């Protein structure tokens, strides 16, 4: 929910930042409307060799964000110094283009999670289509915002030093609620981990829910 | 504004070939004297070249840039007739004058026109296709303070306030002939200014008051271009007078 | 005429008085909102209609008056400011803008005032009122009025007109800003509080 | 709060109180409203040189555009001229940028906070519409009139028959930062999580966080 | 019966004109006298009536263009044609649903043919005519003008007739104005008559 | 080669009476004075080698460069007048980036080679610009079309290449590529082979010591143009010294 | 190169005036002549075509005199080539002014506007000024019947009888000699027009094929611009025989 | 034409070197920076006794607080002043502070060299400017005099004179003036060099003097107040 | 002659004569030394003045508070490139919000200065810039020429007989990274004198200092605010 003007959607993108690594979990189920058009789809893109992208919200608006992203890395390579981007500059330059795009009638609440370490600077960035961009500990927007983000944030506020393992069991649990509540998917996920040296992501594998909501 | 060579190249003289060449182009627009009175500021021009098959309006060096600013032109030389190249400076000058009336609706200032023109000539240098100018204008007009103004501009880009100035057939020469004729009485008396303009034109031209057309402009009324016939009546008395100051 | 953003011409000065708040939002827009701002010394442009409309027009005006003054070396007239203000503003106008701004200056026959609006009015006046509803301000201002009118009458009139406005129409705050604008140098006269002058006069 | 066309929720309420030597600009810390709160950190406040600091509040998207834009202006006055950008120079400058956000419409109110060369400490409200003025009490952000009243009593102290002012002390301002946001939490839970207090003495910026329980 | 109120009656050796002075903001006349009669020349008069603001913008653009014809020829332009010429420009603007429509009254003297007077509607229609009025005021006088005078009627009777007409506006019309300007034109020039 | 400094090059739109502009002939002469830059196409990538001039021990990678990434998968090795080579890299960088926005795939080099060669010819045509003063190679590894190597001269000819070298001795280096079969090689063996040729071909008359900088777009860099990996660099470095001896 | 030539088009020369403007006048001299004469109730144009050939088909009966508007007429003196462009600009200006004005286009107004384009090229754009002087005849109320003359120099002139094209000095005097100020009526003026054309040509013998005669005569409520057919001109060629006697006598 | 890309083998333009010779024939301008103001002196060039000093000036207003006196070729000065005037007024709305004497001089300095025989635009030229301008005004850093020259360089100077002999007029100024001194002594120092370098000698309609103090607006001097400064040459 | 003013006539080496003149223009201009560390970047430039009753013109120009430039050559040509460098850096800061790398910025400048070298009838610029910047990687001093050709150096000196300054720089190359902000200036001073005759050393009012970093904001030291950075120098190392 929380998604004006969407058609093909990526439902939910987890992003939680731990010390030098991020785990993002995003479903393979990529609904073109209510119907799950593609049961497996990798919503993980390669910005660079040293950067990674994972995105949630409408998937069409994501391919647009992808073409814009793609050129920025090209620019840096383009000089001949052969630099790899910094997470803050690429994500930030696009946040401005999301301020311009509001005015025309196409809407964007497009949400990407950038973790990189490049040059010598470590970023965790989140960039939106309304252009709420910030550094964070954990973030997710759109449909992520309505249901998983607050439980993820509630744990995050007294324990700000959650680890990728505690988050793993929690990602699996939350996506179980997505198969049941959301009408854009029935399970199956891809687990993507971004690092500051290489972009890693095992392919989409099935997962299946557990029933216990017909006892009372 | 399109060419494929520079319009001018600099010299170690510190003259612009095109502005000096332009000064001769504006003496094509023949001799013009203007004197400033108390309430009537008057300019008059040389040659109407009457053959009674022509119109008088078409040859004019007197051009109305607005209905409360007017100017007559020349500078230095002795070269051949042609209204036209001078006419082109007028066409720029008339927009320039009119744009100011939009900005300030009271009778527009002389100072504005002269300044815009100096800068306009430097600008044409910069563009390779644009032909520069270098002219002198006898700007006549009134302020919103109601006081008389007679201003003059030069090819050197410089404008000065004056009580009498003449341009044409040697700019310094017609001007000096007026310096003699000037007395303190002349400028307050309405009648006296008119005679100054006619003595200066009468020098270079044969049988004026057919080749002397002058306009008076007033504080309250716009440009009035007088018929030549009433000017001839003056020329006859005034030529008597012209020999006397000499 | 409108609000209490008011000016009228006398024989010697333009007496301009204004209120704090009268803008948007249910409360005070700013608690100490001034509309007799001095970005230059020559003559205020009143606060007509929307806050954005006159103010936007004014960065242009403060820059434009100077440009005329500096180049001719002879000052701008109430008329040169009316024509100047009208050509810049018409073009800008079409974003739902409209103001009621004031070209003032001492010219040939005393004070001259030309009333300019953002839709390109050019009318000659001796009284202008900007904002929304002068009808509570106007009557008490009128009794001793004429086109040129002495300083003594002007004191009696100006003091009652502001004071009366406060009693009758109440929504302002803080203090009533009074400034007098000559043809080249305005000065801020006095800052008497709006609640203080209202009982007194 | 404000209609979707650049928003779908942003919240954030700021208060700032002028003494006559210090100005503390307090804002809630957290990026909130959509239907839940998005993120717990984000820098609203930026010091452009050392002598002007702007804090822009309401939508975190507007705040990121406008603040960087405020940094840009400081660079423009240094390059163009040679000077450090004072309080007046910045306040005036913000209005040029603000002109853009009148047919666009916003309720993001940016507040430049500094010491001015007039003999006092200054807190400026420009409205997000346009206009700029200086004031002794001020509420700016998603509601520009909900923080405002507490400061109206406490700072101004114009409660006689007439209006005479009487600014409060520095120690009284710190307590005012801490208290206001908790009071505003009751009313609108769009001031929640953590209270961030920035103190500008117009020659330095310092920060304090405090949790809200 | 269209917009704001103006009336002019040429007897073809006299022209009688009166126009309202009233650029009204809210419910008060911010000044008493306000210009709606503009002089392009001393022998051309344009009386523009419609919108307070619209009348002024339209007139000034045409007025510098009018001057341009005067600047070049250094004799009179064809004044009848110039008041029509602005009208043709307003025909192009009329397709657009924006209002820039002006009810105009041309008084001009031309050299060679003689006097010309042309009527302009807010629907934009050029007529040389015995008397025409714009807005509500056309409504007020057109019906008496066949009956009570001639199109060669005396200046005295014209003026009495005009005085009564302006009193009928205060008396009957929801738009009264207690300042109206009256000007009388002989065969060539403007005379400023007593305000009523 | 024909060209005289007086006549038929006193505007950059003047066509010479021989059929080939004097200016293009001058542009090739500058390439002939410069150092050797080689790029050899492999079966599993392309390996570049360009010698990076060192005039001081103050210099870092940024000084006297001749490896650009036009895309971020396509490389550019240039030789000749550096000033025009870097400007054409900037316009080319833009041209690649716009292509990626629209098309959305690793660009096929065969399309680049035609569009760039025509652009290089355009500057010979026009008065406001003069011909480019370098010859350059464009080299990529993609999955859309594989390994591709093209060279464009400052004339504005594009020809396809298995392995080309441009330098002070263009013909000797190309015979040496001919002797070896890259058909037998994978991308790993090629790095050794580029490295030697650069040292022998180049004649010091303007250098004083150079550093060889090489770039991969191959197997261990995954279809994006990265600088040579460390293992590959060391294998390459030893063989180059050994070949001298 | 381009920097080692001269042609002094936008650049002023030692003269103080451009070569290109002065040269255009020479080209006009050896090309067919156009004259406009004033009558009391009309104005007329008479022109010598640029065709010296003995056989014309009359595909276009405007090869010198083109009628722009129903209120105006022009002639060409110079090269037919620069005329072609100018003719197309004139059909638009002449009708545009009329849409607005609703009054027959003033002869003066037209020329000054046109002359501005002629001068624009020589001063800037790096183009030469048109090799054609256009002779405009028209009628407006506030000057009366008119003839105006256009140059490549941007010079205009208010005339009552003038001729431009070949042997112009002779031609203007010859029109003055036969025809004083306001003397001759429209019919007798058409004869006079042919008489000067017979004398002054690039190549002798005046025939129907070599001449085209145009009348502006104000008819009943409309000002009518007609180019006369070959047949009518012929009646004037015999009239021109009669006219030679008449000037002398 | 004949080369307008012309470099000498030393490494400067011939054309720029040619630009100075034009200045030398033209008018004379003195700018002196004082703690207590900036005084600006300029040649009016009398040549009739009918030219009115109050009505016409060559000390002109950049802003209502800033002045510029011109020297060398007059046409050339006007083009630089009109772009500089707008930059200044636009600056005032935006910042709400007066423009530094340095800030305006930097903008004009860009125009001096950008020439080339072909590819010219308004931002470029066909030949470099031969005017030197003395921009004098009072700002918030205090009274400053900045000097802009034909080479399109800006320098801070507390005394500069440029005219008939640029270096000559500056050498007279080097003998007299001292860095920190009273307004009357700075105004005296400007007039004194002026008459000696020129052919023309000191009068009250021969030269024009206007003084800008800090805490004052730009004032162009009255007929009487111009004559007061003449008593001390 | 006129075949050396044509930007379309070249040598048999393939060098346009107009580019060759344009490099020399730098060399007649005053000497500037630009060094980097791993916390700071220092620009030391040599001044000039017209008179004794005048202060010297800053040859250090203010762009941003993280990047700064120093000029050697023609000021007017300088100012066009300066208007270009300020426009790009500020752009970068609004849109990207990264404190722009030096390395990206110089390459674009290289493109522009190359355009007049290709144009017929237009002269190349002839000013030398040592651009000092601080990004998150650390400081870089890049030197851009009147041609595209740009250098990434630890230390560089350009101007009259600049080769000699490089030698001092090369002996202390490693040290620069360890040294402090204060020392980096002192090592600059000692390089700058090598360019000039050995008959002359520096003075207080001909030295301008421009300090760059984001551990400090940009500062220009003029003629008397130079002194604290100045102390510690060796008279003519040979």
């Amino acid at each position: 929910t929380q998604n004006p003007m969407v058609t093909g959607t990526s439902v939910l993108g987890v992003k939680f930042d731990c010390g030098v690594v991020i785990a993002a979990d995003m479903l393979g189920s990529y609904g073109s409307l209510a119907r799950f058009r593609n049961i497996s789809r990798i919503m993980r893109v390669n910005d660079s060799t040293m950067l990674g992208a994972s995105g949630d919200y409408a998937d069409f608006q994501y391919l647009k964000q992808v073409l814009g992203q793609m050129v920025i890395d090209e620019e840096l390579f383009g000089d001949g110094h052969s630099y790899s981007p910094r997470a803050i500059h690429s994500w930030l330059t696009r946040a401005m283009y999301s301020r311009r795009s509001k005015m025309n009638p196409l809407w964007n609440t497009k949400v990407i999670g950038g973790y990189a370490g490049g040059e010598s600077f470590l970023g965790y960035v989140d960039m939106l289509g309304v252009a709420y961009e910030a550094p964070s500990l954990a973030t997710g927007y759109g449909a992520y915002l309505a249901q998983p983000l607050l439980r993820e944030v509630l744990e995050k506020q007294p324990v700000l030093s959650q680890t990728e393992a505690r988050e793993l069991v929690e990602r699996c649990m939350r996506v179980l609620y997505y198969r049941d509540a959301r009408s854009y998917n029935r399970f199956q996920v891809a687990t993507v981990t971004e690092k500051g040296v290489e972009i890693e992501g095992p392919l989409s594998a099935q997962t299946n829910w557990d029933i216990a909501h017909m006892i009372s | 504004m399109s060419y494929d060579r520079a319009i001018t190249v600099f010299s170690p003289d510190g003259h612009l070939f095109q502005v000096e060449y332009a000064q001769e182009a504006v003496k094509k627009g023949s001799t013009a004297v203007g004197v400033r009175g108390r309430d009537i500021v008057v300019l008059g021009v040389e040659k109407k070249s009457v053959a009674k098959l022509q119109d008088e309006r078409t040859v004019r060096k007197i051009c109305a840039l607005d209905d409360n600013v007017c100017m007559a032109f020349a500078v230095v030389a002795s070269v051949s007739g042609l209204t036209a190249d001078a006419r082109i400076v007028i066409n720029r000058a008339r927009v320039e004058c009119q744009s100011h009336r939009l900005t300030v609706g009271d009778p527009v200032t002389v100072e504005y026109i002269t300044r815009y023109i100096a800068s306009l000539k430097q600008r044409y240098t910069q563009s390779n296709g644009r032909r520069p100018f270098g002219i002198s204008a006898l700007i006549v007009g009134f302020d919103f303070d109601g006081t008389p103004r007679l201003y003059q501009t030069d090819p050197s880009g410089t404008y000065h306030a004056w009580k009498a100035n003449a341009i044409g057939r040697g700019a310094k020469s017609v001007r000096e002939f007026l310096e003699k004729n000037y007395t303190d009485d002349a400028i307050e008396t309405d009648d006296l200014t008119i005679k100054l303009v006619i003595k200066a034109l009468l020098e270079v031209v044969q049988s004026g008051g057919k080749n002397i057309e002058l306009a008076v402009m007033r504080r309250d009324q716009p440009l009035k271009i007088l018929s030549p016939e009433e000017i001839e009546k003056y020329v006859a008395e005034i030529e008597k007078e012209k020999e006397e100051n000499e | 005429t409108t609000t209490l953003a008011f000016k009228f011409q006398h024989g010697v000065i333009v007496a301009a008085d204004s209120r704090a708040t009268a803008g948007p939002y249910i409360a005070s827009q700013t608690v100490k909102k001034v509309i007799e701002i001095n970005p230059y010394l020559l003559g205020t442009m009143a606060g007509g209609a929307a806050d954005c409309s006159f103010w936007e027009r004014l960065l242009a005006r403060q820059c434009r008056i100077y440009e005329l003054r500096n180049k001719e070396r002879i000052s701008v007239a109430a008329a040169s400011k009316l024509l100047a203000n009208m050509v810049y503003q018409y073009k800008g106008m079409g974003l739902s803008m409209g103001t009621m701004i004031c070209g003032w200056d001492k010219r040939g026959p005393g004070l001259y005032y030309v009333d300019s609006e953002g839709n390109r009015i050019s009318g000659t006046a001796f009284s202008v009122g900007s904002g929304s509803v002068y009808a509570f301000g106007v009557m008490d201002r009128g009794y001793s009025y004429d086109l040129q009118v002495e300083e003594a009458y002007d004191l009696a009139r100006r003091a009652i007109y502001q004071a009366t406005y406060r009693d009758a129409y109440s929504g302002g705050a803080v203090n009533l800003y009074h400034v007098r604008e000559d043809g080249w140098i305005r000065v801020s006269s006095d800052n008497v509080a709006d609640l203080h002058d209202k009982y007194t006069s | 709060r404000f209609s979707p066309y650049a928003f779908n929720g942003g919240t954030v309420l700021a208060i700032a109180g002028e003494d006559f030597s210090i100005v503390a600009s307090d804002t809630r810390l957290s990026e909130g409203f959509s239907i839940h709160t998005r993120d717990s950190p984000k820098c609203y406040k930026l010091t452009d040189k050392t002598v002007i600091g702007c804090s822009g509040f309401h939508g975190d998207c507007l705040t990121l555009t406008k603040i960087i834009e405020a940094r840009l202006k400081m660079y423009k006055h240094s390059n163009n001229k040679a000077m450090t950008t004072g309080a007046i120079a910045a306040m005036l400058s913000t209005i040029l940028y603000s002109r853009r956000f009148f047919p666009y419409y916003v309720y993001n109110i940016i507040e430049g906070l500094d010491e001015e060369g007039k003999g006092a400490v200054y807190s400026f409200d420009p409205v997000g519409s346009y206009q700029r003025d200086s004031f002794k009490a001020g509420g700016s952000a998603s509601a520009m009139l909900q923080p405002l009243l507490d400061n109206q009593v406490g700072f101004k102290n114009m409660q006689n028959v007439e209006h005479v002012p009487l600014t409060l002390d520095r120690a009284m301002r710190l307590v005012k930062d801490v208290f206001i946001s908790a009071a505003e939490r009751d009313v609108y839970t769009g001031d929640a999580l953590r209270i961030c207090i920035v103190t500008k003495e117009g020659i330095r910026e310092e920060t304090v966080p405090l949790r809200k329980d | 019966m269209e917009y704001l109120i103006g009336i002019q009656g040429p007897d073809y050796v006299l022209v009688a004109s009166d126009r309202v002075a009233a650029s009204n903001i809210v419910q008060m006349k911010d000044d008493h006298d306000k210009m709606f009669k503009m002089s392009e020349k001393i022998l051309l008069l344009c009386v523009g009536e419609a919108g307070d603001t619209v009348q002024f913008a339209e007139y000034i653009q045409k007025n510098v263009q009018l001057y341009k014809m005067r600047n070049g020829y250094e004799l009179s332009p064809t004044a009848a044609a110039n008041f029509t010429r602005r009208n043709l420009a307003d025909c192009l603007r009329s397709r657009t649903p924006y209002h820039v429509n002006l009810l105009l009254a041309g008084y001009d003297e031309h050299e060679g043919p003689a006097l010309y007077y042309m009527d302009y509607l807010a629907a934009l229609a050029k007529a040389p005519f015995a008397a025409h009025g714009y807005g509500a005021f056309l409504t007020l006088s057109i019906l008496d003008r066949y009956y009570t005078p001639t199109i060669s009627r005396e200046r005295a009777v014209e003026l009495l007739r005009k005085c009564l007409e302006e009193l009928q506006k205060r008396f009957i019309l929801n738009l009264p104005t207690f300042s109206v300007r009256v000007i009388d034109k002989d065969g060539i020039h403007n005379l400023e008559n007593i305000t009523f | 080669m024909s060209s005289i400094g007086t006549g038929y090059d006193l505007s950059a739109s003047t066509f010479s009476p021989d059929g080939r502009v004097f200016q293009v002939e001058y542009a090739m002469k500058a390439v002939e004075n410069s150092s050797t830059a080689i790029g050899i196409r492999c079966k599993d990538g392309v390996v570049f080698g360009v010698e990076k001039l060192v005039l001081s021990k103050l210099y870092e990678e940024g000084s006297n460069k001749r490896l650009f990434n036009v895309d971020r998968h396509v490389g550019m090795a240039v030789a000749g007048l550096l000033a025009d080579a870097r400007s054409l890299a900037d316009i080319a960088r833009e041209e690649a980036s716009n292509f990626r926005s629209n098309f959305g795939y690793n660009i096929p080099l065969k399309h680049l080679a035609d569009r760039v060669a025509m652009y290089v010819h355009a500057y010979t045509l026009y008065s406001a610009v003069r011909p480019f003063g370098c010859s350059f190679m464009l080299g990529s590894y993609s999955v859309n079309d594989g390994a591709q190597l093209y060279m464009i001269d400052p004339s504005g000819v594009s020809y396809g290449y298995w392995g080309c070298a441009i330098g002070k001795a263009r013909q000797a280096a190309k015979t040496e590529i001919e002797k070896l079969q890259m058909k037998e090689m994978t991308c790993r063996d090629v790095v050794k082979e580029v490295a030697k040729i650069i040292y022998i071909v180049h004649d010091e008359v303007k250098d004083k010591a150079f550093e060889l900088e090489l770039s991969w777009v191959g197997e261990l860099t995954k279809g994006r143009h990265e600088i040579v990996p460390k293992d590959v660099r060391e294998e390459a470095e030893k063989y180059a010294k050994e070949s001298l001896k | 190169m381009s920097r080692r030539y001269d042609s002094r088009t936008t650049i002023f020369s030692p003269e103080g005036r451009l070569y290109q403007v002065e040269y255009a006048m020479e080209a006009i001299g050896h090309a067919g002549t156009c004259l406009g004469i004033l009558a009391n109730d009309g104005v007329l144009l008479a022109a010598e075509r640029r065709n010296i050939h003995k056989l014309l088909d009359e595909v276009f009966f405007s090869e010198k005199i083109y009628k722009l508007n129903e209120d105006m007429a022009c002639s060409v003196a110079g090269i037919t080539s620069d005329a072609n462009v100018l003719t197309n600009e004139l059909r638009l200006i002449a009708q545009r002014y009329l849409l607005q004005y609703q009054e027959p286009i003033p002869c003066e107004q037209l020329v000054t506007a046109l002359c501005d384009i002629k001068q624009a090229y020589t001063q800037f754009g790096g183009k030469r000024p048109f090799g054609v002087s256009l002779l405009y005849i028209g009628w407006d109320k506030h000057y009366g019947f008119q003839l105006y003359q256009s140059d490549p120099s941007g010079n205009y002139g208010g005339w009552k009888a003038t001729c431009i094209g070949n042997n112009s000095a002779a031609a203007v005097s010859m029109l003055k000699q036969d025809y004083k100020e306001g003397e001759m009526t429209l019919k007798s003026a058409l004869a006079l027009a042919v008489k000067v054309l017979n004398k002054t040509m690039d190549v002798s013998k005046l025939s129907a094929e070599k001449v085209e005669i145009a009348t502006l005569t104000r008819e009943n409520g409309k000002t009518v611009i007609r180019v006369l057919k070959q047949k009518e001109v012929e009646q004037l060629i015999k009239k021109h025989e009669e006219e030679e006697a008449k000037a002398e006598r | 034409d004949r080369g307008v890309n012309t470099f000498s083998p030393e490494g400067r333009l011939f054309q720029v070197e040619y630009a100075i010779e034009g200045h030398k024939l033209g008018s004379t301008a003195i700018g002196i920076q004082t703690s207590e103001g900036v005084c600006l002196a300029v040649e009016k060039r009398i040549t009739s006794p009918l030219m009115e000093p109050s009505s016409i000036e060559k000390i002109v207003e950049i802003d209502a607080h800033i002045g510029c006196a011109m020297s060398g070729l007059i046409a050339d000065a006007k083009t630089l002043i009109d772009k500089a005037r707008v930059e200044t007024q636009n600056h005032w709305f935006t910042y709400n502070e007066t423009m530094t004497v340095e800030s305006v001089t930097q903008a004009v300095s860009n125009l001096a060299l950008q020439f080339g025989e072909e590819d010219a635009d308004p931002g470029a030229m066909s030949r470099p400017f031969g005017v030197a301008l003395l921009f004098g005004g009072v700002d918030e850093k205090g009274p400053q005099l900045f000097h802009m020259d034909p080479s399109g360089t800006f320098v801070q100077c507390d005394a500069r004179a440029i005219g008939s002999a640029s270096e000559g007029a500056q050498s007279s100024l080097q003998e007299v003036y001292h860095k920190s001194t009273t307004l009357k002594e700075a105004i005296k120092s400007s007039l004194i060099i002026l008459k000696q370098v020129m052919e023309e000698k000191l009068n009250a309609t021969n030269i024009e003097l206007a003084t800008v103090q800090p805490g004052q607006n730009f004032h162009m001097f009255t007929k009487e107040e111009l004559e007061e400064v003449i008593k001390d040459i | 002659n006129q075949y050396d003013n044509d930007v379309t006539v070249w040598s048999p080496q393939g060098r346009i004569h107009q580019i060759e003149y344009a490099m020399e223009a730098v060399k007649q201009g005053s000497a500037t030394v630009g060094l980097k560390s791993k916390t700071h970047a220092v620009l030391v430039a040599l001044k000039r003045a017209q008179s004794e009753l005048a202060a010297h013109q800053k040859k250090i120009l203010h762009v941003d508070n993280h990047i700064g430039i120093s000029i050697a050559g023609l000021t007017a040509d300088a100012r066009l490139l300066c208007n270009f460098m300020r426009q790009e850096c500020l752009d970068s800061r609004f849109v990207f919000d990264r404190p722009l790398p030096v390395s990206r910025l110089v390459s674009l400048i290289g493109s522009k200065t190359q355009i007049p070298t290709q144009r017929y009838g237009r002269r190349p610029y002839g000013v030398g810039l040592l651009i000092a910047g601080y990004d998150d990687m650390g400081p870089h001093v890049f030197q851009t020429c009147p041609s595209a050709n740009y250098f990434d150096c630890r230390a560089m000196s350009i101007g009259a007989r600049s080769q000699s300054a490089r030698t001092y720089l090369e002996r202390h190359m490693s040290e620069f990274m360890q040294c402090n902000l204060d020392e980096l200036v002192k090592h600059g001073l000692r390089a700058l004198r090598e360019t000039l005759p050995a008959e002359q050393d520096l003075t207080t009012k001909n030295v301008s200092i421009g300090i760059v970093g984001k551990d400090l904001e940009f500062t220009i030291y003029d003629d008397d605010d130079v002194s604290p950075f100045l102390d510690g120098l060796e008279e003519r190392p040979q």
